[PDB]
C-alpha cells in the first residue's frame, strides 16, 4: 500500500510517476498496528510526483 | 385485416380465450385493441377498450392483453351470460375501424352431438 | 345514455332511405358517432362517421357518393341518407357513439364506439 | 437499521461512583433530570477513584457513542463533586484517540447553568475497543447506536404535515 | 418556413377539429370538410416523440441538495453554492434555449406538412384543375363525390377527366 | 437549404442597400431597385429576437470563483478545480456547438425568405410571364412603373393584362 | 421536411452505390445509372464538417476523477458525489438531444439535396419534358446520350429541341 512503501515494510521494497496503481486490498501495508495520520492527503500529495 | 376465430367453445367455470390479429401485420399498443361483445336483439357493448381498460359495468371476468404480436380476450370463469359474439375492432390511423369477422362462443350446457 | 334507432324497412332497388337515430341521456354536441352495417354472413364493416362538431364527414368506399350522414342538435338526432341503394346494402345497421379521446387539442377515433344502438334491419331487393 | 443498546449499564459498571447525577436545566415533568442516553458520574463516599471502563464491538456494525466532558464554573464545584484540582478524560479507539481537560471558567449564565457539557461523539467500526479513562468529569456513556449507514440524504426544516 | 401557414393560406379553419390537416371540397352535392388522418397521425406520433424525449432523457440520481457548515468552514459553504448556483445556471440557460428552438422546429414542422400536401394534389390535378389563391383549387370538369374522395385518397385518376378538361380549359 | 441564396439566384446586388431582399425592375421608362420592406422588417425583427433570446437568458449571480488553499488541503485544491474546469468545458463545448447551429439556422432563415419572395411573384404573374433564370421574369406584355409598383405590393390584377399576354405569347 | 425521400421519390437505389444523388437515363442506346458528383461531394464536405464539429470541439484539460475521504468528512464526499453525478447528468442530457436534433438535421439536409437537384431538372427541361410521377420526367423529343449528359451537366440547351416538343405535344 501507499502507507507500507513510503515507511518501508521490510515485505515490499522510481523518481517520476504519472499515477499510482494499488491493488483493491493491499496485504502489506503497516506492519506494526497503529494510525497514519491524514493518509489520504499523504496520498493525494503522493499520486504525481515530477 | 382483422382475422378471428369462426367458432369457440368453452363450459362453465372455464377459462378461455379469443384472438385478434392482422392479416398482414402485428398488433401493437398503438392499434387499441377493443373487444365488442354482441347478444341477439340487444345492441353490442364495448367490453374491453384500449389493450386492457375495462368499464365499470362490465364484470371483471373480462380482462384482455396483447400476447405474441395478437389482442386476446380472457374470460376466467365463464358464466352461461357469456354466450355471444365477440368483435375486436383495431386502430389504423383512421376513423375507419376495422372489425373482425366474429367469434361465436358457445357455453357449453347439453352434451356434444 | 342509450341510442334508438329507426326508418328503416324493405325499399325496392335504386330507391332511398332515411335511417335516424335518437339519443337520450346526453348531448350531441360534443361525440362524433359513426354508423355501421352487418351484411348477412359477413362482419361488421363501417358505414359513415361525422366529427364532434359535425364539420367533417367520412364515408366507406363502397357507398360514397351515395350515403349522407348528418347531425342534428337540436332534436338530438344523426341521419343516414341512403339512397340510390343497391342489393349489397341488404344488412343490420347499428349507430355508435365514439368514446371521448383527445390528443393534443383534437378529437379522436382511437378507443372506438362506447354506446352502441340496437339496429334497424334494411333489406332491398328486385322482386 | 438502527438499534438503541445499552453500552454501560446503570446498575452495574459504577461500584465505585454515584449515578444520580441531576440538573435542574433539563427539568421533566416538573423536577429535576438528566439525558437518557448519558449518566452522569459523581465521586462516591468522599473520593473519586480511577475509572476505566472498556467496550468491544461485537455488531458487525459501525456503532455510535456518545459521551461528555464537564466544565464546572468555578473551582469549589470541581472539588465539591470530583475532589481533584485537575482532571483527565481520555478516549481510546483503533482511529479516534483524544484527551480531555477541565477548563474551569465563569461562562455567561444559559439554562440557569453557568459550567458547561461538551458532547463529543465517535463511530466505532466493528471488531474495535473504545477506552475511557478519568479521574473526574466526565459524562459517561450509557446508550449506544448501532446503526448501518444508507444513502446520502438531508434534514428538512419545515413544519408541514406528515401523510 | 415554407409559406404555407401565414403564407399564401392566410387563416385556420375552426370547423375541422379532428385533425390538423384537410380538405374543403364544394360540389352540386354539397360542401364539406374532411380532416387527412394519415398526415396528422404521422404528426402527432412525430410531436409526441420530440416530447417524450425532452421529458424522458432526464434521468437523475437520488440526491440530497443542501449541506451545513459552521462559521469555521465558509471556504467549504462558498464552493458548494459556486457548484449549485453553477448548476442551475446551466439548466437554465439550457432549458429556456432549448424549448424555444424546438418551438421554431415545430412551427416548421407543421407548415412542411401543410406544403406538401397542398404540393401533392397540385401534381395530382396538374392542368385538370386553376389555383385560384389562397392556396386551392377549382376544376375544370365537374367532380362528383367520388372525383373528390379519390382526390383525398391519392389516386385521381387524371386521363378519365382529360379531354373534357381540355375542352372546357380551351376556351 | 432552400436553393435561392447560392442556387438559382447565384450572386448578390451591391446597389440594394436598404434591405436584404428585393426587386430590380426595367421598362421603357427605366431601371431600377426597390427593396422589400415588409419581408426585411420582419427578418430583422427574428434576427433581433435571436440575438436577444442568446444574449439576455444568461442572468447570473453575484460569484467569487477563486480559492485559497494550504497545502494541507491538497483534495481540496483539486475538487475546486474539478468544478472550475467541469464549468469551463460544458460552458465552452455548448457555446460555440450553439453558436454553429445558430448560424446555419439564420442562413436557411434567409433562403427561405428569398425563396418565398419568388415564389409569391411566380404565383402572382401565372403565364403572363415566364421565367428566365437569375430569379428573374420577363413579361409578355408592356409593364410600366404601375404595373410592377403592383406586382412588389402584391395585387397585380392578372385578368387586365391577360388576353394581351395570350395574343403575345401564342405568336 | 422537403417531401423529396420518401415523399415523391418512394425508395431508393441499390445500384448507384458511387453517390448519394444520381440519374437513371433510358434511350434507344440504352439505360443506365450516374451519380451527381459535385452534389454528393458538398455534402459528403458538410458532413464531415458536422461530424468534425461535433468530435473535435471537446478540448478536454487533465484531471482525476475521484477523491478519497475518510469516515469523519462525509458532507464532503457527498458533495464530491453530487459534483460527480451533476456533470454525469448534463453530459448524459446535452449529448443525447444534441444527436436526436443533428439525426433530423442530416435528414432534412439530403431530403433537401435531393429536391433541390429535382427542381434544377425541372427548371432546365421546362416544357419539353413531361413529370410521369415518381419524380421524374419522360421527354417529348429523341434525347441520345448527349442530351442526358447535357441535362445532368448543366446546360440542355432548350431551344434547340423546343420545336420538335412542340410539334410531339400538341398532339
Amino acid at each position: 500500500s501507499v502507507a507500507g512503501w513510503i515507511l518501508g515494510n521490510p515485505e515490499c521494497e522510481r523518481e517520476s510517476w504519472s499515477y499510482i496503481v494499488e491493488k483493491p486490498n493491499p496485504e502489506n501495508g503497516t506492519c506494526y498496528p497503529g494510525h497514519f495520520a491524514d493518509y489520504e492527503e499523504l496520498r493525494e500529495q503522493l499520486s504525481s510526483v515530477s | 385485416t382483422v382475422i378471428q376465430e369462426p367458432a369457440m367453445s368453452v363450459s362453465p367455470g372455464g377459462t378461455v380465450t379469443l384472438t385478434c390479429a392482422f392479416s398482414s401485420g402485428s398488433v401493437t399498443t398503438s392499434n387499441y385493441p377493443g373487444w365488442y361483445q354482441q347478444t341477439p336483439g340487444q345492441p353490442p357493448r364495448q367490453v374491453i377498450y384500449s389493450t386492457n381498460s375495462r368499464p365499470t359495468v362490465v364484470p371483471s371476468r373480462f380482462s384482455g392483453a396483447i400476447s405474441g404480436n395478437k389482442a386476446t380476450l380472457t374470460i376466467t370463469g365463464a358464466q352461461a351470460e357469456d354466450e355471444a359474439d365477440y368483435f375486436c375492432g383495431l386502430y389504423k390511423n383512421s376513423a375507419n375501424i376495422p372489425f373482425g369477422g366474429g367469434t361465436h362462443l358457445t357455453v357449453l350446457g347439453q352434451p356434444k352431438a | 345514455e342509450k341510442l334508438v334507432e329507426s326508418g328503416g324497412g324493405l325499399v325496392q332497388s335504386g330507391g332511398s332511405l332515411r335511417l335516424s337515430c335518437v339519443g337520450s341521456g346526453f348531448d350531441l354536441s360534443d361525440n362524433a358517432f359513426t354508423w355501421v352495417r352487418q351484411a348477412p354472413g359477413k362482419g361488421l364493416e363501417w358505414v359513415a362517421t361525422i366529427s364532434t362538431n359535425g364539420g367533417s364527414t367520412y364515408y366507406a368506399d363502397s357507398v360514397t357518393g351515395r350515403f349522407t350522414i348528418s347531425k342534428d342538435n337540436s332534436r338530438n338526432t344523426i341521419y343516414l341518407q341512403m339512397n340510390s341503394l343497391r342489393t349489397e346494402d341488404t344488412a343490420h345497421y347499428y349507430c355508435a357513439r365514439y368514446k371521448v379521446c383527445h390528443r393534443y387539442g383534437l378529437s379522436c377515433y382511437y378507443y372506438g364506439m362506447d354506446r352502441w344502438g340496437p339496429g334497424v334491419e334494411v333489406v332491398v331487393s328486385s322482386a | 437499521s438502527f438499534e438503541r443498546f445499552e453500552i454501560f449499564p446503570k446498575e452495574s459498571s459504577w461500584p465505585n461512583h454515584t449515578t444520580t447525577g441531576v440538573s435542574a436545566s433539563c427539568s421533566h415533568n416538573g423536577e429535576s433530570s438528566f439525558y437518557k442516553n448519558l449518566l452522569w458520574l459523581t465521586g462516591k463516599n468522599g473520593l473519586y477513584p480511577n475509572l476505566s471502563k472498556s467496550y468491544a464491538n461485537n455488531k458487525e456494525k459501525e456503532v455510535l457513542v456518545l459521551w461528555g466532558v464537564h466544565h464546572p464554573p468555578n473551582i469549589g464545584d470541581q472539588r465539591a463533586l470530583y475532589h481533584k484540582e485537575n482532571a483527565y478524560v481520555s478516549v481510546v479507539s483503533s482511529h479516534y484517540s483524544r484527551k480531555f481537560t477541565p477548563e474551569i471558567a465563569k461562562r455567561p449564565k444559559v439554562r440557569d447553568q453557568e459550567g458547561r457539557i461538551n458532547y463529543y461523539w465517535t463511530l466505532l467500526e466493528p471488531g474495535d475497543t473504545i477506552i475511557f479513562e478519568a479521574n473526574g468529569n466526565l459524562i459517561a456513556p450509557r446508550y449506544a447506536f448501532a446503526l448501518s449507514r444508507g444513502f446520502g440524504s438531508g434534514i428538512i426544516n419545515s413544519n408541514a404535515p406528515m401523510d | 418556413l415554407f409559406g404555407a401557414i401565414a403564407g399564401f393560406i392566410e387563416g385556420g379553419w375552426t370547423g375541422m377539429v379532428d385533425g390538423w390537416y384537410g380538405y374543403h371540397h364544394q360540389n352540386e352535392q354539397g360542401s364539406g370538410y374532411a380532416a387527412d388522418q394519415k398526415s396528422t397521425q404521422n404528426a402527432i406520433n412525430g410531436i409526441t416523440n420530440k416530447v417524450n424525449s425532452v421529458i424522458e432523457k432526464m434521468n437523475t440520481q437520488f440526491t440530497a441538495v443542501g449541506k451545513e457548515f459552521n462559521k469555521l468552514e465558509r471556504r467549504m459553504e462558498n464552493l458548494n453554492k459556486k457548484v449549485d448556483d453553477g448548476f442551475i445556471d446551466i439548466w437554465t440557460y439550457n432549458a429556456e434555449l432549448l424549448v424555444l428552438l424546438e418551438n421554431e422546429r415545430t412551427l416548421d414542422f407543421h407548415d412542411s406538412n401543410v406544403k406538401n400536401l397542398y404540393e401533392k394534389v397540385k401534381s395530382q390535378l396538374k392542368n385538370n384543375a386553376k389555383e385560384i389563391g389562397n392556396g386551392c383549387f377549382e376544376f375544370y370538369h365537374k367532380c362528383n363525390d367520388e372525383c373528390m374522395e379519390s382526390v383525398k385518397n391519392g389516386t385521381y385518376d387524371y386521363p378519365k377527366y382529360s379531354e373534357e378538361s381540355k375542352l372546357n380549359r380551351e376556351k
